[PDB]
RNA sequence: CCUGUCAAACUCCAAACUUACAGACGCUGUUUGACGCGGGGAUUCCGGUGCGCGGGGU
RNA sequence: GAGUGCAAGAGCAAAAGAUGACUUGACAGUGUUCUUCCCAACGAGGAACGCUGACGCGAAAGCGUGGUCUAGCGAACCAAU
RNA sequence: UUAGGCGGCCACAGCGGUGGGGUUGCCUCCCGUACCCAUCCCGAACACGGAAGAUAAGCCCACCAGCGUUCCAGGGAGUACUGGAGUGCGCGAGCCUCUGGGAAAUCCGGUUCGCCGCCACC
């Protein structure tokens, strides 16, 4: 990279596709899981807060509590563990 | 320069005139030839030249055997013969030339070409029976200042 | 049921593919296994398609192979009629074959080594360097075909 | 509608009934929403919780059925709208409902409107529910009493039907007292 | 039928675009309200560089206010057919138009469940012409 | 309307493929203790070639 | 397609834009987590998300840990505060 | 749901068009400013109060495919491209065979003029 900040090379995966551009829907922001359920961790284009590092894009964690009104989502990058902060805008349950 | 620094497809498609500044005028004087004012469906006889390789060809190229081809086809049918002659590609990909030794190579533009893949009619003319074997002339003439071997195709044409 | 035969060796060969063959008990060259046809298996074998020989053999041809390679878990004993007898839910040879075959158990189910130790090929085999459909013994066989590669590698 | 890339806005944004900015802020309280409705005759409230497929109502009170505990009056004021609230309210107390917040829809935040009156009844029927007291009418106005000195200035009865001349608010009480009471069916 | 479809005037909008006022006087006369002050957008070379700032007034007037203007209003104009909208519109004169339109129109201003008003339901030069023209006055 | 062409820094489309998690089969581990944790000791931080995909450059 | 301070890419329409009004959360204290440094150790810096305290606005839910997001930054010793 | 309220999915729902529907019922348009409240000017809107009138708007019900969109069959196409393999071909750029996958444009015929959830209600 030219450059080294978090939204280097994210200008595909942080873009909405035309259609499904503007305000997103309130359900799903408002979604509640519970300690030890799956969730894939995807970032909404449209909503600005609650993200976490685009780098993480893809993952499929497992909630273990949370943090305010943001859950606290465990995943394995490579090899290590790591806990992310992410609001469940940008999360949906697996299966 | 010789042709055989740029007839391959070796580099990215490079078109980008947003980014790229400075570039060569074509020297491709018509694309659109004999009498452009009537329409293909007017005649019976329809050949075009197809070049068998995928390559480049430098807009100097693409003039030269236009040039050569339609300068024929004036010759035998007149400044208004009864025909028409159509080259269909553009010369959009822009060439570089690095003229430090390898230091900071990005060479600066020298120039345009049209890159044509194998199978691809470059040059398509329209005519009546009567000059069929004049056509047919001028492409020949037309393929001996392009880099590839081609093939002379009669596609709407039975008359033999 | 599908016969796989090893008849390229691993030098070169990618790892995730000599893992695949060493998943299905193969670990040298013309050493074969019996295969059940799954979705699971299918894949494994499509993997390994091109440094491998394998197809449905007949139930004649598996029993002279099994009679003359098979082997137990541990130990030189012969696995012969009485073998298969005395230590399978089997009666001979025959019976094992057969539900092999039918994909009803498996060599390791009846305490023998999932892997049949070849010879090499009486006679040569037809190349490693294309596919049945070229002339070569890559791939997958004919019923014929494999019986002819397990025959000669009898 | 142009094209491929053209963007048509939410159902809902479309028919211009749900903001749909001002739902998300609502929902975020957790608790269940007061949804305040006005029609040009009647008057709606109800208890509206989340739900997988949409929104669950637990209760409502419709100013409509509120004559089927003895009101002869319009349904489009005041009194009206603050026992309709309180009778959703009171409905909503059974349904094991206790708190909310109020969702007002398009409505504007106009002091003492009828929005804040049901607001006001709800809370009243025991429904915990975030409110500024100087926002709701003086009770006079919930009584009806704007109306009656309206009818004061007579000359021509202001309803057209004989509900009475110069109207009561003392009709207000009657019902009011008469929902507050513990039999009542709801 | 007809009854809820029968033109009307919603607002007559009396405006004089000055350019830096002392006028606001006037058209509180001649209308019976109070004026609006006019702000402008983008600057001008024509010394209009100051974007928010006073250039113009107008008066928009409803129900009697703007039928007892019209009455001393319309007889000052010579209205013709170019001079009217494609809605249904028409503005003559220091400014003075007049916003026409049927019945059911608050269906398009009003804040629940708005809707813009059908194509059919709309009004026309021709039936504009018409209603008006049928009101003391002339024509083309 | 018709007719002739394009894009590393275009996309109404769109693979093969790569990738997170889970189940299943396989393989493997429970005396050959895997996975993991803690500690001692390093060497190493001139690499090269083939193939596939490249970017620069005749 | 406007606008949103400035590259580029991205976000945004009963708004994240415009107007008007009010206001000083550009607040004090202390954390969790990610980033910096994929995997995989490493500081300053940065961000997201909390709690405690005190406040602003709003009917209220709620929003405000500066500017819609990614640049605008600096150790020890010493001095001043 | 003989017209309602809150929604989920967020164009299969858009754009455009045709037909039908309302005596004390519903939604509206509608009528009207003493009040709560309101317009940098207007009871236009917002807010409040109310039924003389109407189904013309909206809305709800039935329907049309011309445009946009979703999905399906056939054609394009097992083409373009492509993961694995080759002492296969080509001066070479490159191509081919075997194996495992597999488009896009476009043509043609269908589909689509929303679906579903909760509450209330001759
Ligand atoms: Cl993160
Ligand atoms: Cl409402
Ligand atoms: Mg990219
Ligand atoms: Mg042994
Ligand atoms: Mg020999
Ligand atoms: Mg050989
Ligand atoms: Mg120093
Ligand atoms: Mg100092
Ligand atoms: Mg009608
Ligand atoms: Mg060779
Ligand atoms: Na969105
Ligand atoms: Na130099
Ligand atoms: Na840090
Ligand atoms: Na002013
Ligand atoms: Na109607
Ligand atoms: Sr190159
Ligand atoms: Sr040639
Ligand atoms: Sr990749
Ligand atoms: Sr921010
Ligand atoms: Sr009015
Ligand atoms: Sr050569
Ligand atoms: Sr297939």
């Amino acid at each position: 990279p030219s450059s080294n900040g978090p939204l280097e090379g994210t200008r595909g995966k942080l873009k909405n596709k035309p259609r499904d551009r503007g305000t997103s829907p309130p359900q799903r922001a408002v979604e509640e899981f519970d300690d030890g359920e799956k969730v894939h961790l995807k970032i909404d284009p449209s909503v600005p807060n609650g993200r976490f590092h685009p780098r993480f894009d893809g993952q499929t964690g497992t909630v273990e509590g949370k943090q305010g009104d943001a859950y606290k989502v465990d995943i394995v990058d490579g090899g290590k563990e790591k806990t992310i902060i992410v609001t469940a805008a940008h999360l949906r349950r697996q299966e | 320069k010789p042709a055989s620094m740029y007839r391959d497809i070796d580099k990215p498609a490079y078109t980008r005139r947003e980014y790229i500044t400075g570039i060569p005028g074509s020297k491709i004087a018509q694309h659109k030839m004999g009498r452009k004012q009537k329409d293909a469906d007017d005649y019976p006889v329809q050949i075009s030249l197809i070049v068998e390789e995928t390559v480049q060809l430098r807009h100097g190229s693409l003039e030269a055997s236009r040039l050569s081809a339609n300068r024929h086809l004036i010759k035998e049918l007149g400044e208004e013969g009864d025909y028409k002659m159509t080259l269909r590609k553009f010369p959009h990909q822009v060439l570089r030339e690095n003229k430090d030794g390898m230091r900071a190579a990005f060479g600066k533009i020298v120039g345009t070409a049209a890159r044509v893949q194998a199978g691809e009619q470059l040059f398509t003319a329209y005519c009546n029976v009567e000059d069929a074997e004049h056509v047919k002339e001028a492409f020949r003439r037309a393929y001996n200042k392009i880099t590839p071997s081609c093939r002379i195709k009669v596609e709407r044409g039975e008359e033999l | 049921m599908h016969a796989l035969v090893q008849l390229r060796g691993e030098v070169n060969m990618h790892t995730d593919i000599q893992d695949t063959l060493e998943m299905l008990n193969i670990h040298h060259v013309n050493h074969c296994t019996l295969v059940p046809e799954t979705d699971a298996y299918r894949g494994m074998v499509a993997k390994v398609n091109d440094f491998v020989a394998f197809g449905e053999p007949s139930q004649e041809t598996l029993e002279t192979v099994l009679a003359t390679r098979a082997e137990p878990l541990e130990g030189d004993a012969d696995v012969d009629d009485e073998w298969v007898a005395e230590h399978t839910d089997y009666d001979d040879i025959s019976g094992l074959a057969f539900a092999l075959l039918s994909e009803e158990t498996t060599l390791r189910e009846q305490g023998l080594s999932p892997t049949l130790r070849l010879h090499p090929p009486r006679g040569g085999h037809d190349g490693v360097k294309h596919p049945v459909k070229e002339g070569g013994q890559l791939g997958k066989h004919d019923t014929e075909g494999i019986d002819d590669l397990l025959e000669a590698m009898r | 509608a142009t094209g491929p890339r053209y963007k048509v806005p939410m159902r809902r944004r479309r028919e211009a009934r749900t903001d749909y900015h001002q739902r998300l802020r609502l929902l975020k309280s957790g608790k269940p929403r007061l949804v305040a409705r006005k029609s040009n005759k009647h008057v709606r409230a109800q208890l509206v919780t989340l739900g997988p497929n949409g929104d669950d109502t637990l209760a409502s009170a419709h100013s409509s059925d509120l004559a089927e505990y003895g009101w002869e009056a319009p349904t489009g004021n005041m009194p009206s709208a603050y026992l309709t609230g309180l009778l959703a309210g009171l409905r909503a107390q059974e349904a094991g409902v206790e708190e909310a917040v109020l969702d007002i829809g398009l409505n504007s935040p106009t002091p003492g409107s009828k929005v804040f009156a049901i607001q006001e009844g709800a809370i009243d029927a025991g429904l915990d529910i975030p409110h500024n007291d100087d926002v709701l009418a003086d009770w006079q106005r919930t009584r009806g009493a704007h109306i009656a000195e309206y009818d004061e200035q007579l000359e021509e009865p202001l309803y057209s039907g004989d509900f009475d001349a110069a109207d009561l608010p003392e009709h207000f009480d009657e019902l009011r007292e008469t929902l507050l009471d513990g039999d009542i069916e709801l | 039928f007809h009854e809820m479809r029968e033109p009307r005037i919603e607002k007559v909008v009396v405006h004089m675009g000055i350019g830096h006022a002392n006028a606001e006087d006037i058209l509180g006369e001649i209308t019976g309200q109070m004026p609006v002050r006019t702000k402008a957008k983008r600057t001008v070379g024509e010394f209009d560089i100051r974007e928010g700032d006073p250039i113009g007034a107008k008066v928009t007037l409803r129900d009697e206010m703007a039928e007892e203007f019209l009455q001393t209003a319309l007889p000052l104009a010579e209205l013709a057919t170019s001079q009217f909208d494609d809605t249904g519109n028409f503005s003559f004169g220091l400014d003075v138009t007049v916003n026409l339109v049927r019945p059911g129109y608050r269906v398009a201003k009003r804040d629940k469940a708005s809707r813009s008003i059908p194509t059919k339901h709309r009004l026309n030069p021709a039936d504009a012409v018409a209603f008006i023209e049928s009101t003391y006055d002339v024509e083309v």
